[PDB]
């Protein structure tokens, strides 16, 4: 049952500069890669009641979460305070997604660097957020 | 610790003609104004090997540049060493500009933003709008800047060449003429100016040592000539008052001959000794 | 400026671990000097950015490389990709520098010294994503403790004569402590001093005053610019330097005569490349 702007279920992930590129795990990193069909591109979404946040499961390995490391990246993990996101719909399905913890007093979100709009290769990373105008930070989560 | 204590202008790679401009806690990007509002010292702690960039302002006298956690926003507040007021200075070497970086969080470095003249944090990326040139003020100051030099014995006065011929330089009445107005440039490699004659295109200040104690104007194709570059330092208490000392021997200032004052009054290089006839006013045409 | 420099780049969380590469593998190493540490840097000015390229001299080719996205530095064929260009970040006043990704500025070069190789991290006050990079041969020789011989006579060895005899001649090679010098290179004059090491505070000294000599004298004499040199590779030698006195640069250190003989001179003499102007520092066996 709905207690939110966000049902869970299965997701697929995407980065605003780019349609035909999809989260998945390459080595311990989080990258935008081609559609596979594989399950390693479907990210399961889940409310958690009690601190208003979702944590985010990859189907291919549902025992590791979206996380992050001591070095600024997002990483794939057992479950840990580093799992609980917290959205911000900015429109249909797009979203900036921070970590429910502040990190060195700040909010911080993902963020992807583009180079002309190109995010090949680039690891998603968590990166401080001052607004919701930052192209950077905007994912889409696409119900599949 | 080479930049410990400096005073410096800071201007954005993005837009050189941009710089750092503090009033009453306000920082703004603003055209070169060559005073206070755009001079900082930076200011090193050891221990955090990061700087405060403190305001030059005259009568707020303890502002440093604060970034203003949370938000993105940069000021000038009441310095309190706090790691919000500390800085790591990073230079990008081969390009002679700097990042920026918060020591409190380095993360985010200062962004130029050029369109609305002020300064925010930011993310990094391989923009100039995240790269600053560092520059001591008074080369900041005089570097491109056409003047015209005179005796503190006589301010009515300016050193001139004769006319577009004739390359002697003398002491003359100000009477708004080109060959009474010089471009100064500083030599980055020599670490020394010159002195542009505006009526000539490619004419010199130059000690002729060759012939004592002269100085004339001669032609900058001259390549290897320290004789042609000068040192321009400060006197203490003035803003607009320098001693000049030739690159070829700095022991030899630029010098009024005598101390005289007349029309036509040589203008020599003479050993230093810190005399009012080795003091020298560089100002603005008007 | 450092365009083309060759340099080794050891870690400011731990002086004593370089880059090293072997194979397409890059690791922290403690000092080798010799080129398995030794990386030209490649500047491109458009781009205002380094390629970092391994001086290995079987496969010529190699620079290091960020494996995007991925957390593993190696070293790859030079594609001139931006994955290959790394920006060199000064930290004033601290004497070191950050590498960042030209493909991502956000994350820059972290020395995993526990792991002893090369990860990446965002930008932080920590010493691990600080590194030293210098000049190779200073690099090799500073704090180096070497023998030095002229190339007439590999088997004699630059000495002074004892702890108290502070005059320096040539003498076949015994271990003596009198036989060896610690070398150190002064970062403000841009030269180097020989510290002999049967002496605290001895150094090679060029006594001018008697014209063309040489003994050693005592470091606490602060401004004497002949109790300094300059040290420059013999051109395509691995061990052969020429070295050149810094009061006078045409003044190099000469082995009197050329003769390869117990006590002959050590003396300057004005430069001529020629091989009694030339030595072999190594290390002591």
């Amino acid at each position: 049952v709905e207690r939110t702007f966000l049902p869970n279920g299965n997701y697929n992930i995407k980065s605003i500069f780019s349609g035909s590129l999809y989260l998945n795990p390459v080595s311990k990193s989080l990258t935008f890669s081609n559609e596979s069909s594989a399950n390693n591109q479907k990210w399961n979404v889940e409310y958690m009641a009690e601190n208003r946040c979702f944590k985010i499961s990859n189907v291919a390995e549902p025992n590791k979460y979206l996380s992050y490391d001591n070095f600024g990246f997002i990483s794939l993990d057992s479950l840990s305070n580093r799992c609980y996101w917290f959205p911000i719909k900015i429109a249909v399905n797009t979203y900036i997604m921070l970590s429910l913890n502040k990190v060195n007093e700040l909010d911080y979100a993902w963020d992807i660097y583009d180079t002309n709009e190109n995010i090949l290769s680039q690891p998603l990373l968590l990166l401080p957020n001052f607004d919701i105008y930052n192209s950077n930070q905007m994912f889409k989560l696409e119900k599949i | 610790n080479s930049l410990n204590d400096k005073i410096v202008t800071i201007s954005c790679k993005a837009d050189t003609n941009l710089f750092f401009y503090q009033v009453a806690g306000n920082v703004s990007l603003f055209q070169q104004t060559r005073n206070y509002l755009e001079r900082w010292r930076l200011i090193y702690d050891s221990n955090k090997a990061a700087y405060k960039i403190k305001s030059m302002d005259i009568h707020n006298t303890n502002l440093v540049l604060t970034w203003n956690a949370p938000t993105h926003n940069i000021s000038t507040q009441q310095d309190s060493n706090a790691d919000n007021q500390y800085w790591l200075l990073l230079k990008d070497i081969g390009n002679n500009s700097f990042i920026i970086a918060s020591y409190k969080n380095p993360n985010l470095v200062l962004y130029a933003d050029t369109v609305a003249r002020n300064l925010k944090l930011s993310t990094l990326n391989n923009s100039n709008y995240i790269k600053f040139i560092i520059e001591d003020y008074i080369i900041s100051d005089l570097n491109n800047f056409t003047c015209k030099i005179s005796p503190i014995l006589d301010l009515n006065k300016v050193v001139q060449q004769v006319d577009v011929t004739n390359l002697n330089v003398n002491l003359y009445t100000w009477d708004y003429g080109r060959n009474q107005k010089w471009t100064i440039r500083y030599n980055e490699e020599k670490a020394a100016y010159q002195f542009f004659n505006t009526i000539l295109s490619n004419g010199v200040l130059t000690w002729i040592f060759s012939n004592g104690n002269t100085v004339r104007v001669s032609s900058s194709n001259d390549q290897n000539n320290d004789a042609q570059y000068w040192l321009i330092n400060p006197v203490s208490d003035t803003d607009e008052t320098y001693t000049i000392t030739n690159l070829r021997d700095t022991t030899k200032a630029l010098d009024l001959y005598g101390g005289q004052t007349a029309n036509g009054t040589a203008i020599q290089v003479f050993n230093y000794h810190g005399d009012d006839n080795q003091k020298w006013n560089i100002r603005n045409p008007p």
